[PDB]
C-alpha cells in the first residue's frame, strides 16, 4: 500500500524527552506525509523564548516571508490578496544560490491550531513538489513561557542527487530560517 | 612607475549589479624594506609608491562588495602603518601574507558586526545580512613587485613573456584541499548545481557570509611576485569573464589590443600618463568585456587591465 513518514519515532534535535511526550502527538497530527516514489522527508524543531501567540503572529504572514526567512529579495502576492487558503506568492531569491525564484501555494492556514502549510508549485529551483508544515507549540515552564516550532517537509529527490544530499541541503535552509524566526520572535519579547 | 590601467564593470544579463571594483593609484608608500634590502647605494630610496587594484564579486546582495570597494584598501594601509610604527627574503613573503591576511580578516569581521567600525567611536553593526558576501582579488603594484591577495573565485592573471601565470587559485569547494579543509572543520560539500558548501554556496572562501562561518573563511592566498622585464600585463576580473574565456587567451587579447591602440594612435604625452585610465588599457578592457558578452556570459563582468611595460615601440 502507500508508505508514510515516521518522524514520530525519533526525538528531533533540540527537543527534550518531556517536551516530545507532548509534541509526539503533534508530529502524528501535522507532520505525517504520504510518501511518493523517490522522495525525501525531514522533521526539524526550534525552541523560542517567546509566547506561542507571538511566534504564530509572525509565522502566519504568508505574504511577508522575508520577515522571518533568509534568501528572499522580494515577494509578491495578488492585488486582491486576502490570505485565504489557496493564495499564491511569487518569491525572487537573492543571488548565488542553486535557485532563483519560487512560486508557492498556501494550503493550510489554521489560526485555531497555529499550523501553516505550503506547497511549492513552480519556480527555478531543484526542490520539486516540496510540501512543508510548520506548527507552533506553547509551553509554560512554571511561569517561564516558551515555544517550540516544528517544521517538516517532503520533497522529490532531484535526478543526480541522493536522499542524503537532498536532506542535507533542505535541512540546512530550514534550520537557518528557523534561527531567523528565533531572532525575530525573541526581539519582540522582554 | 606610472600606473597604466583601464576598467570595465558591467551588470550584463543580471537583475542586480553586485560586482564592484576599486583603483587607487599612488595610494601607498610601501617601506623599501617590505620589498627588498640594501646592496652595493641608493640612499634617496626610502619607499616605493604602491598602486592598489581590487575586484569584488558580490553574492547574495551588493553591500559586501560595495563595502570592500570603499574600505578594503584603507584597512590595508592601516595594516602597513602598524608595520611602519613597529620598525630577509623569506621574511618578506611571510610579512606580506600576514599583512593581507590581517586586512582581509579585519574587513570580514567589520562586515559581520564583530569588529568595530570608525564613526566620524567605533560601532559594532553588520554591514549586510548574514547571507551576503563577496569575493576579493587585490593587487598591489610597485616598480619592483606585484603582490596579489585572493579570497574566492575572482582571479588575477599575470602575462609574462608568452605565458599566462595565474597569481590566484579559485577557492571552489571541490578543490581537493578546500574540500578536505571544509569537511575537517565539520562542514559538508554537496554537488547541487555545482560543488556547494552544504549545497548552498559555490565558493569555499569569501568576505562576509557570516552564516557559513567557519566553513567559508576570509583567509586569502597571497602571492609575492618579483617583477620582470618580460612582464606584459596584469588582469584582474570576476568570473563573469573567466567562466567563458581562457586565461591564456584573455592575456593575449589584452596585449594585442594594447599594441593595436599604440600602433594606430602613438603614445600619449608622458605628462598626461598615469592620470586616469590609459586609453590602450581601456580599449583592451572594453574589447574583453564585449567578447565575454558575445560569448554569452550572463553574469556581471568586471575587468581591470594593467599594462606593465614602460613603453611599447615597434
Ligand atoms: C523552493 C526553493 C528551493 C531552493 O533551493 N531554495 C534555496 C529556496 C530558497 C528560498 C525559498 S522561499 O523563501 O521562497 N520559500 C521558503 C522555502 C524555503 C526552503 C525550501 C522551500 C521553501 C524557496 C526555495
Ligand atoms: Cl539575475
Ligand atoms: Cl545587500
Ligand atoms: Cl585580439
Ligand atoms: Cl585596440
Ligand atoms: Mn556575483
Ligand atoms: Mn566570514
Ligand atoms: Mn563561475
Ligand atoms: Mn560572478
Amino acid at each position: 500500500r502507500p508508505t508514510y513518514t515516521t518522524h514520530h519515532l525519533a526525538i528531533p534535535s533540540g527537543v527534550t524527552q518531556d517536551e516530545f511526550d507532548e509534541l509526539k502527538q503533534s508530529v502524528v497530527e501535522f507532520h505525517t506525509y504520504q510518501l511518493s516514489q523517490n522522495q525525501c522527508s525531514s522533521l526539524l524543531a526550534q525552541r523560542i523564548r517567546a509566547p506561542n501567540d507571538v511566534v504564530w503572529s509572525i509565522v502566519r504572514r504568508f505574504d511577508q516571508p522575508q520577515t522571518y526567512k533568509h534568501f528572499i529579495k522580494s515577494c509578491s502576492v495578488s492585488d486582491n490578496f486576502t490570505m485565504a487558503v489557496g493564495s499564491t506568492r511569487d518569491v525572487n531569491l537573492i543571488s548565488g544560490l542553486p535557485a532563483a525564484t519560487s512560486t508557492e501555494r498556501l494550503d493550510i492556514l489554521d489560526d485555531d491550531r497555529q499550523v501553516l502549510g505550503i506547497s511549492i508549485i513552480g519556480g527555478e529551483h531543484r526542490l520539486r513538489n516540496y510540501r512543508s508544515v510548520i506548527s507552533v507549540h506553547g509551553f509554560n515552564r512554571d511561569g517561564a513561557i516558551c515555544t517550540v516550532a516544528l517544521e517538516s517537509y517532503v520533497v522529490d529527490v532531484p535526478e543526480g542527487n541522493t536522499e542524503e544530499d537532498t536532506r542535507l541541503f533542505a535541512d540546512t535552509v530550514v534550520k537557518l530560517n528557523l534561527q531567523k524566526l528565533v531572532s525575530v520572535a525573541e526581539s519582540q519579547v522582554i | 612607475c606610472i600606473p597604466l590601467w583601464g576598467t570595465v564593470s558591467i551588470q550584463g544579463n543580471r537583475s542586480e549589479m553586485e560586482d564592484a571594483f576599486a583603483v587607487s593609484p599612488h595610494f601607498l608608500k610601501l617601506p623599501i624594506k617590505m620589498l627588498m634590502g640594501d646592496h652595493e647605494e641608493s640612499p634617496s630610496l626610502t619607499h616605493l609608491t604602491g598602486h592598489f587594484f581590487g575586484v569584488y564579486d558580490g553574492h547574495g546582495g551588493h553591500k559586501v562588495a560595495d563595502y570592500c570597494r570603499d574600505r578594503l584598501h584603507f584597512a590595508l594601509a592601516e595594516e602597513i602603518e602598524r608595520i611602519k610604527d613597529e620598525l630577509t627574503g623569506e621574511g618578506r613573503q611571510v610579512q606580506w601574507d600576514k599583512v593581507f591576511t590581517s586586512c582581509f580578516l579585519t574587513v570580514d569581521g567589520e562586515i559581520e558586526g564583530k569588529i568595530g567600525r570608525a564613526v566620524v567611536d567605533k560601532v559594532l553593526e553588520a554591514v549586510a545580512s548574514e547571507t551576503v558576501g563577496s569575493t576579493a582579488v587585490v593587487a598591489l603594484v610597485c616598480s619592483s613587485h606585484i603582490v596579489v591577495s585572493n579570497c574566492g573565485d575572482s582571479r588575477a592573471v599575470l602575462f609574462r613573456g608568452k605565458e599566462a601565470m595565474p597569481l590566484s587559485v579559485d577557492h571552489k569547494p571541490d578543490r581537493e584541499d578546500e574540500y578536505a579543509r571544509i569537511e575537517n572543520a565539520g562542514g559538508k560539500v554537496i554537488q547541487w548545481q555545482g560543488a556547494r558548501v552544504f549545497g548552498v554556496l559555490a565558493m569555499s572562501r569569501s568576505i562576509g557570509d557570516r552564516y557559513l562561518k567557519p566553513y567559508v573563511i576570509p583567509e586569502p592566498e597571497v602571492t609575492f611576485m618579483p617583477r620582470s622585464r618580460e612582464d606584459e600585463c596584469l588582469i584582474l576580473a570576476s568570473d563573469g569573464l573567466w567562466d567563458v574565456m581562457n586565461n591564456q587567451e584573455v592575456c593575449e587579447i589584452a596585449r594585442r589590443r594594447i599594441l593595436m591602440w599604440h600602433k594606430k594612435n602613438g603614445a600619449p604625452p608622458l605628462a598626461e600618463r598615469g592620470k586616469g585610465i590609459d586609453p590602450a588599457c581601456q580599449a583592451a578592457a572594453d574589447y574583453l568585456s564585449m567578447l565575454a558578452l558575445q560569448k554569452g556570459s550572463k553574469d556581471n563582468i568586471s575587468i581591470i587591465v594593467i599594462d606593465l611595460k614602460a613603453q611599447r615601440k615597434f
